[PDB]
Formats: structure tokens, C-alpha cells, sequence
């Protein structure tokens, strides 16, 4: 071969420049990250009951979901954590390498079988299914330099005019807001209620 | 994703009200753009360092121009094939580039020196000089592509999380190796015969007239000093074969005593704090602890800290009034000099101050290398309630194991429950008969209790063109104490208001604040660590034995970091063994015998000695970067070894020279490239060893092992390789 | 993918199915019509009845077997235990009651009610104790159901 | 149901729950007085339609 | 799938009450391991016969 | 080709052993069943109304 490459040295330069341009276009098109997705895909189910104790939720929601969580592909294990605050979290960790999108379906489809057995309280709040990682990529804090807005006001502005678009952005699996969006709060007084002969009902 | 988030917020910026400003207290993006920049800097520095080593031996600028044009074409080519196999520019892929540079420069340095060698010995024109130069190494280079691939390729068959880490390196190096051999036949020969100036026979740069002449005279004298030394050592084959037994025994001792830890903890510039208060602790009490924590970073760590984002009522396990977190951000890596200003030391200093905190547990820690993988830092054990004994019985069973495991600190360390301990809870008994007797329904009572004390979502409402909830709940003061229950009245059928005191009896009972259920059945998480000097499998086997002595109906299972095992010691050597058998085959096909292959099979422990010596003295462990670094030193030491025995074999078969006459005449021709190889590689991987800041942790682990390993792979192998060929041509002839 | 489209379209028909059908639950499965194997369970000591074996296999065996990958559908040859309230019409007519009153009584007594939290967020600053509240809890025995006041 | 009665109820309740979706470009919702609503999610050209 | 089912039941075996024993009245797995074994035997026999 | 394989008979053994090891790893990794999924995929919907 080199006996043909001495007579034609341009052919060696051309193929090298072809390989160099192929690498030049590669660096410009290839995505940059620190580490690749090495983790086994884990889909999470999350429901909430307002003002319900541990035993009241774990017996109701968890058991009704776990029992309907059957007939799923490449599943490794199911780990459900449920606490006194009301929230529950069933995690279905699938075999490393499985279609994250397809695996997330089977979960939601089976969850819809358990959906009418969840109490109205849980259904109203809404149960979510997400194919998300347990680590935060970044945190975008928001502060008021003028002091015109309170902690609850910043929490509401970020929720009502920021979280909406940020959550819709592709790649974002879950957004955790460090506060709460405003709500119409009706703080009842029992003495005034008893006086006018009324109940929370 | 992150750059799009920055773009999203930039479009929201002009509509923000007066005062509203964005702050970044936690970010992994700056570390990514500085780790890649540090690797690309080291890769560029290696091009300059290889050029300077080339100029010392090849005095001409045009002679050094060929490998400096050959090296980029491999690196760029690897990115092109990296995109084809669905990979990306990560630290794992880029650290493979800094390893492969030495392997690619070796194929480029051997071809350029040989054309320079034949022009100075016979005085042939560049056309025929390169053709005859390639005539001896054409079979060697194709063989190099067959031997080197066989070493790295089996490291892709590893399974699970830790398995995919090795899969990134396994293909990246092989692809770069395949391209280097391809360009060493396509581009390197064509340039050797067109760019290089013809040399007259007999000249060795004796002309002097500067500093280069002093080096050329020193080199020619040392070559003759080496060939006389190699002749003397070859006569007494006995003692040096015995010396090799001390080397292989010493290698086995250092390899087993060296600890194993995968992926080193890096200074990412950001870390976190865990705030955990006792049972029944309030938000106010947690904020008192969090303020104390925030105070420390802002007063006792001013020069290191940049921003603290403390969050009350949010933890790692989940929500709770007694749980807190603190996303701590630090100043620039350059602005924090020394080991004391690094995340490793800051976290230690923080925990020492946070240890002295009354009625609260607080500890700060660095990120576990990658996202939330953390398959290291010990193991996790579960306690299944297989018979349905109940939570109260499963707590007692868990207490028995934790007590029986703590009495053996020689095998198990820090055996603790991950869950939360049983908090007292106020039980209210609505008497069904008493309610029906008074004229109040259970539906009215339950609604009155639920909506007041727990809060109730009524319906929705619109606030500035946005649907929001409407919540009904009692005022804070009327729902803080147990006696506040009597203050609540329910309307009966006769219009009479009856208090809760009339139809309910309330008392204090015990219950779990967080119940765990692993695989449908009730469970309890037990987190522990293997004692210093003891393996994870030895610690797991003891926990499996302690669980046998546990009450009936209580089972056990391993989850996450315990479900997945560490590859090293399990199937990793066994995968180097199929690589050993495949390697024997690819070289046997080139040597055309079963005896000769063993000569290059014995050069393997010569390269490992230097890798172990460097890792042991520095304090570094047997990690992924060390294991892939070990793989590099094996393939590179073999590359130098194969070329010596090929040059000795070719003259023996193609030429009329014997055994001794063929070795001494080939080893003098081969002394130049091996010395050029090591001097370019050791100096090339030198910035990684001295590196500080971001990426340094992995840089040191890749550097030292491949640098140290190369020292012995060229010092010991240069004298051992001819001895390995003379002992194999004597036993089988 | 084919199994998805089915379940997604089924959710469009889900609110038009009566409460009775929704409560029981409709399932969608990508399963074959043939059995790979049958794992029978017998009592050699005779300590367990046909309904007891059916319940043990259902409550402590079927759960994990159905979750196992490759298994598209598990058909249990029996039934898991349930609280059976066998009504007597003569006794009902005597006490002037109907099944409507019986279902109303069970719905009212056998229930799990969200009580709340004592000293919860937002608290009046100075609160020391934060404990959960427990109201009614579901009944666990035949004896508990037996004492249901009608 | 009138325009404001549906756009406030149905659209806003759907749009707010329309988060955590892959390769989405934009979301365009049209809602009129006749009662009907139409949220359209246009994804990146080439994505798995299914 | 079937060998994993046998493994699942083996882990359940120590928690079973007094009397409870597993029986296999329908199985296609033995036929699979005997049909393949019969073909591999014929393939080996063919090496000796050739 | 055989004129090159007489001088180098080891190259023939090596490639054969490579093909033999590839088949050895194949039998150990390939799943064993009696017949392949030849059937058209059928999804089933199943509801129930008490009495």
C-alpha cells in the first residue's frame, strides 16, 4: 500500500482531512455532560391525602396501589415509603437499560386500575407518575432585594409565573418548588361558629 | 437542558416585579465546563510535550511535524466514531483520550524512527526506505490492532450500574486504537516518504556545533553501553528468572493489600447538610437549629462559602416538621487554595462543630461522585414482615438484630435504622352510640374533625387568570393543644350544638411516623458499613447469619446498593482471563507457534509493579481509573515487547542471522523508539499527577497509575524481554 | 406500545362505566391464552380448608408471582378472604331494617378517617409539640364487625 | 357552557397538569363558547408519535 | 420466567404454615429440557457416526 | 489463500477457536425455550359487575 501512497501523497491528506472534518462536526453536534446515565431506570408514583396520619394513608393508598402494581415488565423491586404528613412514594426500579418511556406507561396504566379505590380526597389532590432521578441538577433561588415581597409572595410568583414553563421544558423530569402557590385560606374560628350555630360542614 | 433553563428565565426577567432577582445556590454546570476544559488543556499540553521529546532525538522541525499532524487525526476521528455508537463528551470518554494519546503516539513514533534508522544504516531513498521500513512492522501493526483490542473489549460485558462505567472506557479506547492503526498505514507512511529529508549512511549527528551534538554523542555511547550490558545479563539467565519470581510474588502482595473504592470524590464546589431533630419536634425548633448551621458557614467559613440555601421542612428521607436541608455553595476553586479549603476538609470541620449540638443530629457531606448512584459507602439490609406479625412485632425483631450486630464491631460498623422511630400520637374515640343518641351523624362529626384540624380542599377559584385552590382550616390558636378539641361544636338534628367532649374520649398512644413496605410486604431499612480491613461480602454474610437467629416470620432482602455488587474480585479478573486466552490466540497467529506467545505473556507483571508502587505510596486505591489505567499499561508494555521479539524473529527467518546475532542487532535499533515512547508518555501524563482543583481526583487516579506503571514497563522490560525470548527458544526448538 | 393505546382509550370509557364496574376495576393485559404452568398447593396435615389455602396463596403468594417479569396474567384457583356479612331477611324485617341500612352502617363504622395534626404548620410561634391525630381506623376482626350498631 | 366558564375550568386544569413531558416544542390551547376545548402539544419533528 | 418462579416459591417455603406443601400438576418446562437434550444427543451421536 | 495457510496453519486454528469461543459464550447467554412467539400480539380488556 505505501508503495502506491508515495506516488499519490494527496490521497493520504484527503482521507485524513475527511476524518478531521468528521471529528470537527462531531464535537459541534455531540452533547456535553459530566457523566452518562449509568443508573437503572426508576419510575416513581406519588399521592397525597390532606391531614391524614401514617396508618390512615399506608393502609388506604399504599396497599391499594401495591396490590394493583402487578403485570409489569423488567421490574427489579418495589419500594414504598409512606409518612404521617400524608404523602406516599412507591418506586419501581426497572432493569438497567430498559426503555424509560415504555416502563413509565405500564406504571400509570396499572395506577388507573387502583385510581377508583383511592378515596375522593386522594383523587382530588392527584397522584403523579414520573421517570425521575433522585438528584437535583440545579436550584434556582429567587430573592427580593427591595423587600417589597414576603417569603409566601416569592413562593407564589415563582409558582404562578415561573414553575409552569420550567416543568414543561424537555429533560426536566420533576420540579420541586421551595414554597407554595397562593390559595384562598378560610381560617375558621370555632367560638364564632358555635355562637351563630354553624359547623365546618 | 440547563442552558435552556437559563434561556427560559432570561425571557421571564423583563416581566418580574420590583425587587425580584435570581440567585444560583446549587449548580453542577460550572464543574462540567471546567473539568472538560482541564482535560482539553492536558490533551493540548501533551501535543507540545510530545513535540519537544521528538525534537531532542529528531533534530529537524520537518521530522517532528509528521507525528504532530498524525495525533490530531486520531483524536478527532475518535469523536466521529463516538457519535456513531451513541456516546457523548463526558469525563469517562475524555479520560480515555488522555490514556489513548500514549497508545496512538507509540504507533506513530515507531514508524517515523524506523524510516530515520534505515536511511542512516543503508542509505536508501525515502521511497524504498519507507517501503522496507513498513515491511517489518506491517505485520506488527495489524497484530497490535488484534492484541490491544483483545485486552479492552471484554471490559464491556460487565452488568448493572457499575458495569456500564467500564463499558464507556472499553469502546472509547478500542475505537481510538482502531483509528490509530488505520492512520499508521494510510497517512503515516505517505508522509514519511514525502516530508522527511534523505539521510546519508554512517551519520549519527556527530557534527556537534551546539547542544544537540552533545546529546547525539551521549545517546550513541549509551546504546553501546546498553548492548554490552544486555549481552552480559543474557549469559546468566538463571538469576534474572529467579528475580522475576520475586517480582510476580511482590506484585500479588501489593495487589491484595491495596483497598478497593470506585470513582473518587471530587471538589464539585457544592455540598449538602442533613438536619434531623427528635420525635415531636416543631418547625420553630428546626429553624433554631438551621439558623445555628447557617451562622457557622457565614461566620466561621467566610473565605470558603459563597451562598447557603437552607430549607426547613424538607429532607433526604422526605417531609417532616423535624427535618431540614442546606444546599451549601462555595467560592471559585482558585479562590480556595490548599487541602484545608477543599470540600473534603470543610465537611470534616463542619461536622466537628455540628457534633456539639444539644437535642439534635446534624452532619454535612460531599456529593457521592455521580448524581444519586452511590453504590459504595457500605450496604443496606431489609427486614421483611413475611408472616404478617404486625409493625409492633417487626420493630422488636429489628431491635434484636441491631443489638446482635453492634456487639461485633470487628465485622460491622454503624448498624442503624434508616426509618423514623415511633412518635406518640393522640387517638380520639368517637363513640358511635353517644353520637346517635344526641342526634349528630358520624358524617358530620368526621367532616368537622377533618376540616378543622387537618384542613380540607373545598374547590377552585381564579386569581389573576390562574386557577388556585380554596382551603378550609381552623386558626392556629384553636388547634395547637389536646384540650382545644372541646372548643369544637357539632350541630344536632334538634338544632342544639354539642361539643366533642360530649361524644368523644381521647388518649395518647404510640405509632410509626413513617412506615416502610419493601415488595408489598411491610419492611424496615437497616443501613450499615463493613469494618476497616473487611470486605462487603464478608459483612453481608454475617448479617445473613444474624437474620437466621431472628424470630419466625421475619425475612430478609438486599436492595439498591446491596442488590448490585462490586465487579472487582467477582468477575473482573475472570473477564481479564478470557482476555488472557483471546490475547494468547491473536499473538500466536502472528508468531505462527505455541511456544513464542508466552514471552509477551510474561511481560504483564513488569507493568503492574510500577502501577502498584505509585498507588500504594501516594495512598490511592484500586478504582475504575486505576483499573483502566492498568489496562493501558498492559497493552503499552506489550506493544514495546512485541516489537523487540518481532525484529529478532524477522531477521532470524527473513535474514541469515541466528539467535544472539539477531537479538543484539535488533535491540540497538529498538532502543530509540521505546525511550522516545516513555519520555513522551510519562511527561504527557505528568500534568494529571501534579493537578489540583476540579477533576484533579480522577486526574491523579488516572495519572499516577499509568505514569508509575510506564516507569517499570520501560526500565524492567528493556532487560527482561530478550531474556523471555532466549528462555522460550531454548525450551522449545 | 399496542397495550398502551388500549388502556388510554379505555380511560375515555371509564367514567361511562357504572360505579359498580369502576369499584371492581377493569384490567388491560398483553397476555397469551395458554398456561405455562400451574402451581397447586395442598395441606398434608389437614389443618387448612380449601378457602384457607386459597387465601394463603392469594394473600402471601400471588402478590410476588404476578410482579415477576414475563408473567402477563396469574389466575388463582380460589379466592382471597373477604368480610362476608350474610344477611337474614326475617331478622331484618323483625327489627324493621333493610340491606340499605346494613351497607349504610358498615360504611359508617368500618372506615379510616383523616384526623389531622396537633400543633401543625402554620403553628402559633412557641409551640413545642407536633403530634399526629388518629380518628376511626378500619375494623380487623369478625367480632369488631359483629358489634356494628344499626 | 360559555367560553369563560370552560377556559377557566377545563383548559387551566389540563395546562397545569401538562408538565413532565419529553421533546415538547409548544402547547397551543383554543377554547370557545360552544363548550369544546383543544390543547395541542406539538413535539420535535422525528419523535415517536406513539 | 419459570426458573425465577421456582426461586420465588423457594424463598416463600420457610414462612409457610404447618401442612402447606407445593405440588406441580401442569408443567411444560420438563419437556423443554428433555426435547433439547434429545436433539443434542442426536447431534453428538452424528459426530460419532460420521 | 490455502497457499498462504500452509505456511501459517496456526492462523486457521486461531480463527476457528475464535468462532468456537463465540459459540461457547452464545449457548451460555442465549435463552432456552421450546418454541418462539409466533402468535399475533393480543391485548385483552377485562371488567366485572357484581351479580
Amino acid at each position: 500500500m505505501p508503495n502506491f501512497f508515495i506516488d499519490r501523497p494527496i490521497f493520504a491528506w484527503v482521507i485524513a482531512i475527511i476524518i478531521m472534518l468528521a471529528g470537527g462536526l462531531a464535537i459541534l453536534k455531540l452533547p456535553v455532560a459530566q457523566y452518562p446515565t449509568i443508573a437503572p431506570p426508576a419510575v416513581t408514583i406519588s399521592a397525597s391525602y390532606p391531614g391524614a396520619d401514617a396508618k390512615t394513608v399506608q393502609d388506604t393508598v399504599t396497599q391499594v396501589i401495591e396490590q394493583n402494581m402487578n403485570g409489569i415488565d423488567n421490574l427489579m423491586y418495589m419500594s414504598s415509603n409512606s409518612d404521617s404528613t400524608g404523602t406516599v412514594q412507591i418506586t419501581l426500579t426497572f432493569e438497567s437499560g430498559t426503555d424509560a418511556d415504555i416502563a413509565q406507561v405500564q406504571v400509570q396504566n396499572k395506577l388507573q386500575l387502583a385510581m377508583p379505590l383511592l378515596p375522593q380526597e386522594v383523587q382530588q389532590q392527584g397522584v403523579s407518575v414520573e421517570k425521575s432521578s433522585s438528584s437535583f441538577l440545579m436550584v434556582v433561588g429567587v430573592i427580593n432585594t427591595d423587600g417589597t415581597m414576603t417569603q409566601e409572595d416569592i413562593s407564589d410568583y415563582v409558582a404562578a409565573n415561573m414553575k409552569d414553563a420550567i416543568s414543561r421544558t424537555s429533560g426536566v423530569g420533576d420540579v420541586q418548588l421551595f414554597g407554595s402557590q397562593y390559595a384562598m385560606r378560610i381560617w375558621m374560628n370555632p367560638n364564632e361558629l358555635n355562637k351563630f350555630q354553624l359547623t365546618p360542614v | 437542558t440547563a442552558a435552556a433553563i437559563r434561556a427560559e428565565l432570561a425571557k421571564m426577567e423583563p416581566f418580574f416585579p420590583s425587587g425580584l432577582k435570581i440567585v444560583y445556590p446549587y449548580d453542577t454546570t460550572p464543574f462540567v465546563k471546567i473539568s472538560i476544559h482541564e482535560v482539553v488543556k492536558t490533551l493540548v499540553e501533551a501535543i507540545i510535550l510530545v513535540f519537544l521529546v521528538m525534537y531532542l532525538f529528531l533534530q529537524n522541525f520537518r521530522a517532528t511535524l509528521i507525528p504532530t499532524i498524525a495525533v490530531p487525526v486520531v483524536l478527532l476521528g475518535t469523536f466521529a466514531v463516538l457519535a456513531a455508537f451513541g456516546f457523548s463528551i463526558n469525563t469517562l470518554t475524555m479520560f480515555g483520550m488522555v490514556l489513548a494519546i500514549g497508545l496512538l503516539v507509540d504507533d506513530a513514533i515507531v514508524v517515523v524512527e524506523n524510516v530515520e534508522r534505515v536511511m542512516a544504516e543503508e542509505g536508501l531513498p525515502p521511497k524504498e526506505a519507507t517501503r522496507k521500513s513498513m515491511g517489518q512492522i506491517q505485520g506488527a501493526l495489524v497484530g497490535i490492532a488484534m492484541v490491544l483490542s483483545a485486552v479492552f473489549v471484554p471490559m464491556a460485558f460487565f452488568g448493572g450500574s457499575t458495569g456500564a462505567i467500564y463499558r464507556q472506557f472499553s469502546i472509547t479506547i478500542v475505537s481510538a486504537m482502531a483509528l490509530s492503526v488505520l492512520v499508521a498505514l494510510i497517512l503515516t507512511p505517505a508522509l514519511c516518504a514525502t516530508m522527511l529529508k534523505p539521510i546519508a549512511k554512517g551519520d549519527h549527528g556527530e557534527g556537534k556545533k551546539g547542544f544537540f551534538g552533545w546529546f547525539n554523542r551521549m545517546f550513541e555511547k549509551s546504546t553501546h553501553h546498553y548492548t554490552d550490558s544486555v549481552g552480559g545479563i543474557l549469559r546468566s539467565t538463571g538469576r534474572y528468572l529467579v528475580l522475576y519470581l520475586i517480582i510476580v510474588v511482590g506484585m500479588a502482595y501489593l495487589f491484595v493489600r491495596l483497598p478497593s473504592s470506585f470513582l473518587p470524590d471530587e471538589d464539585q464546589g457544592v455540598f449538602m447538610t442533613m438536619v434531623q431533630l427528635p420525635a415531636g419536634a416543631t418547625q420553630e425548633r428546626t429553624q433554631k437549629v438551621l439558623n445555628e448551621v447557617t451562622h457557622y458557614y457565614l461566620t466561621k467559613e467566610k473565605n470558603n462559602v459563597e451562598s447557603v440555601f437552607a430549607v426547613n421542612g424538607f429532607g433526604f428521607a422526605g417531609r417532616g416538621q423535624n427535618t431540614g436541608i442546606a444546599f451549601v455553595s462555595l467560592k471559585d476553586w482558585a479562590d480556595r487554595p490548599g487541602e484545608e479549603n477543599k470540600v473534603e476538609a470543610i465537611t470534616m470541620r463542619a461536622t466537628r462543630a455540628f457534633s456539639q449540638i444539644k437535642d439534635a443530629m446534624v452532619f454535612a457531606f460531599n456529593l457521592p461522585a455521580i448524581v444519586e448512584l452511590g453504590t459504595a459507602t457500605g450496604f443496606d439490609f431489609e427486614l421483611i414482615d413475611q408472616a404478617g406479625l404486625g409493625h409492633e412485632k417487626l420493630t422488636q425483631a429489628r431491635n434484636q438484630l441491631l443489638a446482635e450486630a453492634a456487639k461485633h464491631p470487628d465485622m460491622l460498623t454503624s448498624v442503624r435504622p434508616n426509618g423514623l422511630e415511633d412518635t406518640p400520637q393522640f387517638k380520639i374515640d368517637i363513640d358511635q352510640e353517644k353520637a346517635q343518641a344526641l342526634g349528630v351523624s358520624i358524617n358530620d362529626i368526621n367532616t368537622t374533625l377533618g376540616a378543622a384540624w387537618g384542613g380540607s380542599y373545598v374547590n377552585d377559584f381564579i386569581d389573576r387568570g390562574r386557577v388556585k385552590k380554596v382551603y378550609v382550616m381552623s386558626e392556629a390558636k384553636y388547634r395547637m393543644l389536646p384540650d382545644d378539641i372541646g372548643d369544637w361544636y357539632v350541630r344536632a338534628a334538634d338544632g342544639q350544638m354539642v361539643p366533642f367532649s360530649a361524644f368523644s374520649s381521647s388518649r395518647w398512644e404510640y405509632g410509626s411516623p413513617r412506615l416502610e413496605r419493601y415488595n408489598g410486604l411491610p419492611s424496615m431499612e437497616i443501613l450499615g458499613q463493613a469494618a476497616p480491613g473487611k470486605s462487603t461480602g464478608e459483612a453481608m454474610e454475617l448479617m445473613e447469619q444474624l437474620a437466621s437467629k431472628l424470630p419466625t416470620g421475619v425475612g430478609y432482602d438486599w436492595t439498591g446498593m446491596s442488590y448490585q455488587e462490586r465487579l472487582s474480585g467477582n468477575q473482573a479478573p475472570s473477564l481479564y482471563a478470557i482476555s488472557l486466552i483471546v490475547v494468547f490466540l491473536c499473538l500466536a497467529a502472528l508468531y505462527e507457534s505455541w511456544s513464542i506467545p508466552f514471552s509477551v505473556m510474561l511481560v504483564v507483571p513488569l507493568g503492574v509493579i510500577g502501577a502498584l508502587l505509585a498507588a500504594t505510596f501516594r495512598g490511592l486505591t484500586n478504582d475504575v481509573y486505576f483499573q483502566v489505567g492498568l489496562l493501558t499499561t498492559i497493552g503499552l508494555s506489550a506493544k514495546n515487547a512485541i516489537l523487540i521479539v518481532e525484529f529478532a524473529k524477522d531477521l532470524m527467518d527473513k535474514e541469515g542471522k541466528g539467535l544472539i546475532e539477531a537479538t543484539l542487532d535488533a535491540v540497538r535499533m529498538r532502543l530509540r523508539p521505546i525511550l522516545m515512547t516513555s519520555l513522551a508518555f510519562i511527561l504527557g501524563v505528568m500534568p494529571l499527577v501534579i493537578s489540583t482543583g476540579a477533576g484533579s481526583g480522577a486526574q491523579n487516579a488516572v495519572g499516577t497509575g499509568v505514569m508509575g506503571g510506564m516507569v517499570t514497563a520501560t526500565v524492567l522490560a528493556i532487560f527482561f524481554v530478550p531474556v523471555f525470548f532466549v528462555v522460550v527458544r531454548r525450551r522449545f526448538s | 406500545i399496542a397495550q398502551v393505546q388500549v388502556q388510554n382509550k379505555l380511560q375515555l370509557a371509564m367514567p361511562l362505566l357504572p360505579q359498580e364496574v369502576q369499584q371492581q376495576g377493569v384490567s388491560v393485559e398483553k397476555s397469551s391464552s395458554s398456561f405455562l404452568m400451574v402451581v397447586g398447593v395442598i395441606n398434608t396435615d389437614g389443618t387448612m380448608t380449601q378457602e384457607d389455602i386459597s387465601d394463603y396463596v392469594a394473600a402471601n403468594m400471588k402478590d410476588a408471582i404476578s410482579r415477576t417479569s414475563g408473567v402477563g396474567d396469574v389466575q388463582l384457583f380460589g379466592s382471597q378472604y373477604a368480610m362476608r356479612i350474610w344477611m337474614n331477611p326475617n331478622e331484618l324485617n323483625k327489627f324493621q331494617l333493610t340491606p340499605v341500612d346494613v351497607i349504610t352502617a358498615i360504611k359508617a363504622q368500618n372506615a379510616q378517617v383523616a384526623a389531622g395534626q396537633l400543633g401543625g404548620t402554620p403553628p402559633v410561634k412557641g409551640q413545642q409539640l407536633n403530634a399526629s391525630i388518629i380518628a376511626q381506623t378500619r375494623l380487623t376482626s369478625t367480632e369488631e364487625f359483629g358489634k356494628i350498631l344499626l
